Order: structure tokens, then C-alpha cells, then sequence
């Protein structure tokens, strides 16, 4: 559970390396002052920005033409199962990421 | 040189979204 | 349940601001040689040329003479290792008289209208090398990790 | 009764870059002017000032 | 904060500046006008300006200013300042005044 | 009065370049580790995760063994310092079996099956300190002051 | 045929014109005794009336402290010598602070930020024998054989 918990987004493109996002501030001060004064105090502000990088995954498996005729004749292709292994190893690798992280790759 | 044929801003998303600071009067 | 309310206050000044309205000057004629100068620190004059007019400036080494003190700028600066810059070649703002914020590498507070001394990398510090004429206009805050100091400028 | 003042500085290029690009430099700065002299009353009321009795 | 704490210079001590005039921070005591305790006052640093004087002859101009132990100009006095004589002298009725040329710190 | 035609000839190869379509296979499962590697240069395998499954390689150094040369590629590398490269946690493409084309440090062509020599950066060079069992492919040649070797890899 | 286009480019700068606008001061309450002041050159102060105001100004002569640098003006001077100057008994615009052109008696480029030395006559010369607390600003140029110096003043 680590999409059922944490809101999921679809704003990044198939296509992108990288995502940023801003930041904003600001600063000053006032004083008491007379009604000669030439040394009024300044304001400024500030901006700031982040990144965000996107990974890929992927992996594989085999299966010989026996076993596909072994398979369509007694009933339990052995294909599928593969195939739902793939996709609950791309799954567990996903929840793994977001919940432990990974070192070499920051 | 021997860059390649697109640019870091060709493949970059900028978030449409900006965060400020907070600072309550009293 | 009961309402809560909450106050926070805003941070006094930045590196290379100019610190009030008193009578200033700034000298908008020089570009930056051989190198980039931080805002907030001391530069220094190598050559003026004759006829053409513009004034060659850098950052401060040892053994020279402070001339005056880079300006914070949103237009005519960029933005490099996270601090804002004045890179090479370029036209740069120095302040030539008035009251300014710069950058501090000493840890305790300076007296009042005492003479400054000044570090070899152009940065203010305490028992430093480099004599100037300047004097310290009291002035001691400190952003989020970076100490400053309010100094006043004297024309050469 | 007392008074409170202060100002601020902006330059003719950081105007037309603040037209152009859309995001203008004189307001936040006019906002953080209104902002420091709201505080320093908030602070006059809850801290008070030593010097000024 | 940023404010200054000023007070009536003393003995063996270096002046900032001078009192100006102004009709609305002032109030009126002792037959004058005086800047009390607790309130803002106008300092001036850098300038020409008239001042109070104890002095019988007149100065040289752009010799060095000179003050006594009470803040008022002197002729011989045992506070040295960097201020100059700016040339006019002259009095108004039993008070006697000074140019000087004020030069910022 | 008569007109004139001319005719001019494309260079044949670029750093990390596959020579040709022969007997080739790509590491992919890799990442850099500690700095970053240029296109075209060796790299060394520092360790490999016993459960996760990802090598860790950086630039080659004294006394290491190689393990694979960088290849081109117009998606997975970021341009810096005027050439591809690959920076610090991102996955790479490491070739390790085929022909490849290869910065080179030397000046003299080199003899068709001879062992191949690298530098302590892991460049080629006529008379470097690094032993390999790797082999010359027989290519030899130069773009824009950029000189080039093909060199034949073989699995560790 | 063929045409041709030409090109020819202005002087820089006049006896006793004001160098830039960056923080001068003028003092217009001055006036004139013994003799001629040409345009260019250091005036001396001889008497500051008590009552009335004004400043006794003339020519610098030796053994001297300079006051300030007459500057050029259309309306108060007066066309003698084929040249600007201020005639005797007659109201003057002299500069304290600010940076001004002035006629020069050396050969050689001044130092930026060296002090200024002037002439038994009110003209800076290289060698000179009067002292002052002024400071070469890096203008050296030259009008017609009429050689000109940029000179900074500070307030006395």
C-alpha cells in the first residue's frame, strides 16, 4: 500500500528527463523615525528552485514451444503465470522503491 | 564537440505550481 | 477545541543590500575582468583606460586596495552555486559611498564607528590584513546561515 | 503618539523585465513594506520599546 | 532594532553630530528650544550648519573645530574634532553663533 | 563562365561509437557511482549488490581493472564540457563484447592483434601502465583533432 | 564608380567641463579679486566675509592651499585669449566635490587613485611643488594640443 496512501499525479509527460518546481521570499524592517530623516530602511526578496529526476524498469522470461503445446493440452498454460509474475515483480519493485529508497541511485 | 541532438530544455518539465513563505502579522 | 493564532518575523537584510536612503553613490561604468565577483564582497581597480573610460575590476586579492563593494541587482546578475553572481565581461554595480550589508567571517560584534579590516578573498573579518578607511555603521543580524555586517563607504 | 516610515528602490530595467516576463518586483516589495510596518506595531504592542519609554 | 541612543556630549568622548531645528519634534523649555528624553530627534552629520558658540574672536576659515565639555564651540578646547570653519560668525541678541562644516563619520 | 561541382567525404567515427553490427552485448544494469565517466573511456566495477542487482562503476584508476567502455547514446547522457557524459546516479551503458571506437592518447598507428594498453584514465595509449586482454580491431583514425582506435572486447 | 563613405569621430572633452554626474557640489556664492581666473585651473580662497556671505577667490599662487576648480559656463565667462575665462569683480562657479577636467603640464599618464600635484599657476603638473588631497580619476586625454587630466575633488 504505498498508492492507496499517497496521492498519485499525472502531470509529467511520457517524454520528460527532469521536473522543477519555485520558491519565493522576502525580507525588511521599519524604524521610528522624525520628520528630517534621510536614512529610511530597504525591503528586498528572494527566489529558490528544486529538481526531480524519473527511472525505468523492466525484465524478461522464456518459454520453449513444448512447453506452450504441454500447456494447451492439459489445461495450465504456463505463460500467464509468467506473465502475472512480471507484473507483480514491476509492482513490488515500485512500493519497494518508494518505502526503502536506493542508495546509488540518490 | 560532439553534443547530441537535444537540449536538457527539449526534455524538462517546469510544475506549474509556486510555494511562498508564510509570515502572520500577529 | 480551542483557536490557535501564530507570529513570525521576516529576516532583516541580505548580502549586498543597500541598507537605508542616506547619500550614496554608485558607479555603473565597470565590467568585470579575469574572474566573478560575489555580491556582498570587496573588488578592486586594475586599470581605467584613458579614453574609452570604463574601469577594469575583479575580486580582491592580497596586497591591494578595496575600492568598493558589488550590489544586489535582479537584472544584471546571474545565478550561480546557488548565490547570485557578476560573471565575466559583464557591466557591474559597485557601491562607492553608503551604507551597506556585506558578508562577515567574524564571530563576535564590532564597535561602533571602528576602522574595518578586511580578508584577503575581499570579505570582512575581524583582525584581518587588509586596512581601509571604512568604519562600521552598527549593524549585526544574520540570515539563515550566513553572517552580515552593515559597513559605511567613504570615496576614495 | 508616534511615527513609522520606511522605502524602497527598484531601477527602470527590473520594471520592464517584471512587464515582460509577468511577474512584477514592485509589489512584492510594496508588500513587504506594508508587512514590516504591521509587525513593528505588533511588536510595539506585545514587546515594547525600552529607549522610547 | 536599528535605532541610535544619543545624548549631550561629555568629557572624553568624540561628537556625531548636531541638533537642528524643527517645529514640530521640539518642545519649548527654559526660554529655548530643546529635544527631550524618550523622543525622536533630528541629527545632523554632514553639512553647514550654525552653532552655539563661547568664543570671543573670530576663526580662521578651514581650520580645525574645537568643542568644550558642555557640547558648544570653543576656542581652546579639550575635545578635537574634523569638522572646519565655514567663515560666518555673527550673533543675534546676546547669543553668540558659528558656521561649521559638519563631515560625516 | 563554367561551372564547378565539388565533393566532400563524412568522417567515418565518433567517441564510443559501435563500430559495427558484430557479435556485441551491452551491460545495462549499471550505475554511477562517485563522480561521472566521459563517452568513449573505460570504467572499473567498484561492487555489486548480492539482492538488488545493480553494479556500482566510476572511472578508471591506478591499479584497477577494466570492465567496459561507455557508449553513445542520445537519451541517457546529459551534455557537459562540450561532449557527452554520464553523471553521478544515473544508469549506464556499458559495453562489454564487440568493437568499439576509443579516445585514444597515442600517435603512432597500432598492429593489427596486439593487446591493448590504457592509461591510468582510462584512455588508450601506445605505451600506458594498465594491462587488458582486449585486442586491436584495425580502425585508426581522426575527426576534428580527436583522435580514434577501434578496439575489439571480449567478456571478463 | 565607385562610391565611397567616410568617417570622423568627436573629441571627448573641453577645458573645465564637468566629467560625469556622480555626487559634485558648486559653490555659486563666490567672487573674484586680483586678476583673471582661466577656466581649468585651482583657485585659492583669500577672505570669508563674517556677515555678508560671500568668498574671496583668485588665481593660486605659491606656498598656497587650493579650494576648488573653476568650471565651464556659457552665461558667466567671458571670450578673451580666444578662450573662457572669468573676468575680475565678477560672480564664479567653482567645484569642491565631484570629478572635473583639468589642464594638465606633464607628459606622462597619472596612476589611478594617486594623489594630485599642481603648479605654482593653478595647472596639475607631474612634479609639482603644492600638495593637495585630490586624486586622479583615469581620464588623459587631449584637445587640440591642449592636454586635459580627470581629477577627483573632495570636499574641503
Amino acid at each position: 500500500s504505498a498508492l492507496r496512501v499517497f496521492p498519485v499525479t499525472t502531470e509529467l509527460s511520457p517524454t520528460d528527463k527532469t521536473f522543477e518546481y519555485m520558491t519565493f521570499d522576502k525580507v525588511g524592517t521599519a524604524q521610528i523615525i522624525a520628520d528630517y530623516t534621510d536614512d529610511l530602511p530597504l525591503v528586498d526578496a528572494l527566489g529558490t528552485s528544486e529538481f526531480g529526476k524519473v527511472f525505468r524498469l523492466g525484465n524478461a522470461y522464456l518459454i520453449s514451444i513444448d512447453e506452450i503445446k504441454a500447456g494447451q493440452a492439459t489445461g495450465r498454460p504456463l505463460s500467464t503465470r509468467k506473465a502475472s509474475a512480471c507484473q507483480l515483480a514491476h509492482d513490488q519493485l515500485v512500493n519497494r522503491l518508494v518505502f526503502k529508497g536506493s542508495a546509488p541511485h540518490k | 564537440a560532439t553534443m547530441g541532438i537535444w537540449t536538457a530544455q527539449e526534455l524538462h518539465r517546469i510544475k506549474s505550481q509556486s510555494y511562498e513563505e508564510d509570515y502572520p502579522v500577529g | 477545541q480551542i483557536n490557535a493564532s501564530y507570529q513570525r518575523d521576516m529576516a532583516i537584510a541580505l548580502p549586498g543590500m543597500v541598507a537605508d536612503t542616506s547619500k550614496y553613490n554608485i558607479d555603473g561604468a565597470c565590467v568585470v575582468n579575469e574572474g566573478d565577483v560575489l555580491v556582498g564582497a570587496a573588488v578592486q581597480v586594475v586599470q581605467a583606460q584613458a579614453v574609452d573610460g570604463h574601469k577594469l575590476v575583479k575580486a580582491l586579492t592580497t596586497g591591494t586596495t578595496p575600492y568598493g563593494v558589488a550590489i544586489r541587482s535582479h537584472w544584471q546578475t546571474v545565478n550561480a552555486q546557488n548565490q547570485m553572481i557578476y560573471e565575466d565581461g559583464g557591466a557591474i554595480n559597485v557601491m562607492t559611498s553608503g551604507r551597506v550589508w556585506m558578508l562577515s567571517k567574524s564571530t563576535e560584534a564590532p564597535t561602533f564607528g571602528s576602522a574595518v579590516k578586511l580578508d584577503v578573498d575581499g570579505q570582512e573579518k575581524s583582525d584581518g590584513t587588509i586596512e581601509t578607511t571604512w568604519t562600521y555603521a552598527g549593524g549585526w543580524t544574520k540570515y539563515k546561515d550566513i553572517q552580515l555586517v552593515e559597513v559605511q563607504l567613504h570615496q576614495l
